[PDB]
């Protein structure tokens, strides 16, 4: 269809074009290459072509077909495109406006080169390498590329070969390379130490580098490659870093006092030539890494690897010896500069060691002298480089309401709790010491030397990361200094700004320091009713901070508010909840949500039943007496709910209960129960109304404001129940009291809601249900079937994309039910037992990780349950129904292009079934006196044969021999799957692989 | 003006179209709709030295639809590589796009992304990102749905390529 | 139950 | 005890115009 | 209809 | 589709 010259306008077009145009010829470009006959152009373009682009494509046609479909060609073809390959390669390589410019086409012609070498080397081309040795010596350009060919190679046997070709032929491959690869580092070596050209010198030492991971330690420590490597190759500019990079490898390749002293003289040689040529232990690396010439970036990158490597590994070979103590500091005097760099990555590296060693020298406290300066300097850069510990995350919901949320386990947080580590064991080191920096770097912040909000805020996080290190007497002497000095800078700054920066650093230092702040009350006391006060303050943050700090003091300090303190009253609780309406009176409503919580926690903390429920009922008196209203006003107005502050005034009622069950849990009991049913009664209206009017309005309407303010309220009713089931101590209340008329009220809406307007959030509230109490409501299980799945799966079931939300609660609701309540598909009819069967196997289907799982755990437990049945006339029906739907199914997930997260599951379910068969757990024949074995055999190599037509019957047979042998090793068993599965996509695949575990 | 051809590559479903989108249109989308080989997206950052484009070549992560592969990849000035980290096998995957990209682009600035940090079953912990290390590429975490260091890898790749530390998006 | 919410 | 600091904290005033 | 029709309380 | 042997 397209000759020469329109192709190269196509690629032109593409690559160069845009818009509509380059879309359209993308399509051109995608079909022609995907062209089972299109390689047949492919020399064509390579000869003729003036778009190195063009021949880019091509080289992938071709690489399609070495990889696919080499065996089919005629032994004529294979060598023609050989030495056609070979012939192409060598012509760039004289070319030297090419070599130097057309790189990427180079490097995609020596991966075509490597591709083939996969399949003929070294049975069918045993000179191959002595051939590329000596043609290495006709030109510098064609030595340079045939350390690139090499360097490929060793990738594509070594680093990339699992998956990707069976064990066997890896094997195979691997073990050609070992019996050559004598000659192979001889030219290697050679090149090193003769070689002029710093590109030639550079692409060998890249070779080197992929050739380590795997090479035997003799070609490394009894050659003297590693004396080469650490003296002539860091004085070079062009190289060091591909060098550091080769010697870092080395310190991850014993009873050997000559490898031993080997290790150290690589070392000794390295840093030697480092401060020699490169650079002194007193560089300013933090001003040369920020200034960047060329590649010091990457360089300084790599000598932190090296260095943290190296020493991660043979720090006691260098203690062990005092000559040697020179070269120990300065190593570490050399990483201390490196930690200094404003690069987080590089920052990480080097904290990762730092761990290693503070460690050591906690528990090795005899060999601490020797690196004495080394961790004092280490206690101010970790100091001046702590990270925040908490981190929130501002959100508009599909409601739109604005919502913040704590980040958990983020990069951050877990570099501040790697420091904190760190920093533990530093102070335990020497407590005077961290004293004395911390406190003279506070005096540099009320001198102003080093004053900002960075700065005051970092040093904040320093210090209250180690609490309960310095022993409760020396804590209480260097906090009462912290706190003291803080509260004179607040004083000292001028403007509202810097006041309110230092006022919440005092907030967070006391909130770290608990031993602190229960050992004296009236200071406790004192703190949080500053907090109070900071409640009022409009000033940004300020309030946010101030609800933030209360929830995590009360949280560590709950139990001294429940309590009746000396020289108090009453409990502080009751102080708290009777003023609750001044406190929080300029609170937004997500923090006066989170007071709520904070009064819950401590509430939950009352021992005695009859006063907890007092204190909840007087916490909640606000919300319920405005509950109690609007219930009133429900009487006497049928248009209460079109009222949009009536809505937002629910709303925020449903939230409070919230708050305060997340906290209490099983103790919030009471307060559900004075709400309970009025709420699930406003849940039905509410949802009505949401459906009556996407209804008649369509999607649109759910975007809309008002219907977003009643699915706030029905949200947040799911929430709150959802909320206490999953925290209920007390199963039978909530199975005899809760669970009845939550089904009935919200499965019954959810069921004659419109597609549109049926939340996903009630599939997930019934999960939870489910999970809880599942075991105990067989009716009710059975009606959550009946009320949400044929609903549900009818918007799910014709496409994989819509409704997405649905897709993923469907079938976390599906999996706990068959966990926990095989039983209700035991009472069902057939034709619905079918369409279970249908749903699991939709979900196998799915190019979607979150819906994918669950299908296949489903599957899983599915089997275990009937089996689990034994001999009964049930599980041996489901066996003749479905034994063979779930093998296939099974099977074909296994063998498609993009279900690989579920390889795990799909190889378990695989040798479920097929133990099923092969231990004889099937009492029955599965056919319309054959035993199962040889029927299940049978099915599948005419199953596989059907499906994957070019496997030989040789192939399929020892695949299938292979799988009935190893059904109860899991390992093997996947190796022979992934075996499998690169032979499928290859022809004339070699059957004995299949015997790789055998031997 | 500027323009920097930037490829972006991953596992499928990683959020690399939905993280592209959201930059171009601030709408965050819930669907996945599985790339087809690639599609190009003109991006613009506004800083404080002015203009600066990118020609985002968002490339499907699928097989099935991989189309060129890493024919999309030559003329590359940057890149970014995505993972999940709600997600073990996309990180797995990492080092085989790293592979197939550098061996088309040498010495390009390169990002990887662990996307979805705002899902509370973390897969991929922090602790386990380590890749990038011996590869010099930067890393961060990030959120297309919260907005978490939402900006930070087009800035990074900015300042790489624009050789000015101080670029700030306005 | 004591309210009467209903759907307008 | 820490009733002087606790007196100290209780002036925190980041309103006062003292600086 | 499948799985049978819901009886509601 | 939904209901279809996959083979
Ligand atoms: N929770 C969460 N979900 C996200 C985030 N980013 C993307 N997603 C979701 O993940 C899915 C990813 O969709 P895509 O962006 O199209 O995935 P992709 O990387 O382009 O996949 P391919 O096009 O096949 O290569 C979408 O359903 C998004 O809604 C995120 O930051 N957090
Ligand atoms: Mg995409």
């Amino acid at each position: 269809d397209l000759d020469i010259a329109l192709l190269d306008q196509v690629v032109s077009t593409f690559y160069q074009g845009s818009g509509v145009q380059q879309k359209q010829a993308q399509e051109i470009l995608t079909k022609f290459q995907d062209n089972p006959d299109a390689w047949q152009k492919a020399d064509q373009i390579l000869q003729f072509s003036t778009n190195p682009q063009s021949k880019f494509i091509a080289l992938s046609i071709l690489d399609k077909l070495i990889t696919r479909k080499w065996k089919l060609l005629p032994n004529d073809h294979r060598i023609g495109i050989r030495n056609f390959v070979v012939g192409m390669i060598i012509s760039m390589c004289q070319d030297d406006e090419v070599f130097k410019t057309q790189k990427n086409l180079i490097n995609k012609s020596d991966l075509t080169l490597v591709q083939i070498l996969k399949q003929e080397w070294p049975q069918n081309w045993p000179e191959f390498i002595p051939e590329l040795i000596g043609s290495s010596s006709s030109s510098v350009n064609v030595c340079e590329n045939n350390m690139i060919v090499l360097k490929l190679l060793s990738e594509e046997v070594f680093d990339f070969s699992a998956e990707q070709m069976t064990q066997a032929k890896a094997l195979h491959l691997k073990n050609s390379m070992s019996k050559e690869f004598e000659q192979i580092f001889k030219l290697c070596f050679q090149v090193l130490e003769q070689g002029s050209s710093s590109s030639l010198i550079v692409a060998t030492l890249e070779s080197l580098l992929r050739y380590l991971h795997w090479i035997p330690y003799r070609y490394i420590y009894e050659t003297n490659i590693l004396e080469l490597l650490s003296t002539k190759f860091m004085t070079s500019p062009d190289t060091r870093a591909i060098t550091l990079k080769c010697l870092t490898e080395v310190s991850n390749l014993q009873d050997n006092d000559l490898i031993k002293r080997q290790t150290v003289l690589f070392f000794q040689n390295t840093l030697q030539q480092i401060a020699t040529s490169v650079m002194p232990v007193t560089a300013d690396l933090k001003a040369t890494y920020a200034n960047a010439n060329g590649n010091d970036q990457s360089f300084l990158q790599d000598l932190a690897m090296f260095l943290t490597t190296y020493l991660a590994r043979n720090r006691a070979l260098l203690e062990s010896d005092e000559s040697l103590r020179e070269l120990l500091l300065n190593a570490h005097q050399y990483l201390i500069q490196l930690s200094k760099i404003e690069e987080r990555e590089l920052f990480k590296t080097t904290l990762d060691y730092w761990h290693n060693l503070v460690a050591d020298l906690f528990y090795e406290p005899l060999k601490k002298h020797i690196y004495e300066e080394i961790c004092s300097q280490l206690r101010l850069v970790i100091i001046e480089n702590m990270v925040r510990p908490e981190e929130v995350l501002v959100v508009e919901n599909d409601e739109g309401e604005i919502v913040r949320e704590f980040v958990k386990e983020s990069d951050t947080i877990q570099l501040y709790k790697s420091e904190r580590e760190v920093l533990v064991y530093l102070t335990h080191l020497n407590v005077i010491d961290t004293e004395e920096i911390m406190i003279s770097k506070l005096a540099r912040q009320i001198d102003g030397s080093e004053w900002s909000w960075h700065n005051i805020n970092t040093l904040s996080w320093a210090i209250g990361s180690i609490s309960g290190t310095m022993s409760e007497d020396t804590e209480k002497r260097f906090v009462v200094t912290v706190i003291k000095d803080l509260l004179d800078l607040t004083v000292k700054k001028r403007g509202k700004d810097n006041k309110a920066v230092v006022a919440s650093d005092i907030m967070y230092v006391v909130g770290q320091y608990p031993r602190f702040l229960k050992a004296h009350w009236n200071f406790l006391r004192t703190v949080i009713l500053k907090l109070f006060e900071f409640m009022h303050e409009t000033h940004e943050g300020v309030q946010d901070m101030a609800c933030d700090t209360f929830i995590k003091i009360v949280q560590k300090c709950k139990y001294h508010f429940v309590i009746q303190q000396p020289r108090e009253s009453e409990p502080f609780i009751q102080t708290i909840i009777r003023d609750i309406q001044k406190t929080t009176a300029d609170l937004q409503p997500q923090q006066v949500h989170t007071f709520y919580k904070a009064c819950g926690i401590i509430i939950s903390e009352e021992r005695s039943v009859a006063e907890r429920n007092r204190l909840l009922s007087d916490l909640m008196q606000l919300p319920n007496m405005a509950w109690d209203t609007i219930v009133e006003q429900s009487t006497a107005n049928p248009t209460l709910l079109l009222d949009s502050e009536t809505v937002k005034i629910i709303a925020n009622i449903i939230k409070t209960n919230v708050a305060v069950c997340t906290s209490m849990g099983a103790d919030f009991y009471p307060q559900l129960g004075h709400i309970y049913y009025n709420m699930l009664q406003l849940y039905r209206a509410v949802s009505s109304m949401i459906s009556a009017q996407v209804a008649a309005e369509g999607l649109i309407a759910t975007k809309t404001p008002k219907v977003r303010g009643l699915r706030t309220i029905k949200k947040e009713i799911l929430k709150l129940v959802e909320t206490y089931i999953s925290k209920a101590r007390n199963l039978d209340d909530v199975v005899k009291v809760l669970v009845e008329p939550l089904l009935n009220a919200v499965l019954e809406d959810y069921m004659n809601n419109v597609p549109d307007a049926r939340d996903a959030e009630v599939l997930n509230c019934m999960t939870t249900v489910v999970e809880k109490v599942g075991h105990m409501i067989p009716q009710g299980v059975i009606l959550i079937l009946q009320s949400v799945f044929e609903c549900t799966l009818d918007m799910i079931n014709k496409d994989f994309t819509e409704y997405p939300e649905h897709r993923v609660e469907f079938y976390k609701l599906l999996k706990v039910i068959n966990e926990k309540s095989f039983a209700a598909f035991l009472e069902l009819p057939p034709a619905a037992f079918k369409l279970f069967v249908d749903a699991i196997c939709w979900a196998f289907k799915h190019n979607n990780r979150d819906v994918e799982v669950n299908g296949l755990q489903i599957a899983l437990d599915l089997v275990k349950n009937i089996e689990r049945m034994g001999n009964v006339p049930f599980a041996n029906e489901f066996h003749k129904n479905y034994f063979f739907i779930f093998v296939s199914e099974t099977f074909f997930v296994l063998t498609d292009s993009d279900h690989k997260s579920g390889f795990s599951k799909q190889a378990l379910l695989l040798m479920k079934l097929i133990s099923l068969v092969y231990d004889n757990k099937i009492s029955v024949p599965l056919y319309q006196g054959t035993s199962n074995q040889v029927y299940l055999s049978q099915y599948l190599a005419n199953m596989l044969s059907n499906a994957f037509p070019h496997l030989t019957s040789e192939q399929i047979a020892s695949f299938l021999s292979a799988l009935t042998k190893q059904y109860k090793d899991l390992v093997v068993f996947k190796g022979t799957l992934r075996d499998f599965l690169v032979q499928i996509k290859e022809v004339g695949g070699d059957p004995t692989d299949y015997l790789f575990a055998e031997d | 003006v500027p323009t920097f051809k930037l490829v972006l590559v991953g596992d499928g479903g990683t959020g690399k179209t939905t993280f592209v989108k959201r930059h171009l249109t601030g709408e965050f989308e819930k669907k996945y709709i599985a790339t087809i080989g690639v599609e190009v997206h003109p991006l613009s950052f506004y800083t404080n030295f002015g203009e600066i484009k990118f020609d985002v070549w968002d490339t499907a992560g699928l097989e099935k639809f991989g189309g060129l592969r890493d024919g999309y990849y030559i003329n590359a000035q940057c890149a970014i590589i995505m993972f999940d980290v709600t997600s073990r096998i996309t990180y797995k995957n990492v080092p085989n796009w790293h592979r197939d990209l550098v061996r088309v682009c040498e010495n390009i600035p390169i990002v990887l992304c662990g996307n979805k940090v705002d899902v509370k079953e973390r897969k991929v912990k922090a602790k386990t990102i380590t890749f990038h290390r011996k590869k010099n590429l930067q890393y961060y975490d990030i959120s297309a749905k919260s907005n978490y260091n939402f900006e930070k890898p087009f800035l990074w790749l900015a300042r790489k390529l624009a050789g000015n530390p101080q670029l700030e998006f306005v | 139950t004591t309210s009467a919410f209903g759907a307008p | 005890n820490l009733n002087e600091l606790a007196l100290k904290l209780a002036g925190l005033d980041i309103n006062k115009t003292e600086g």
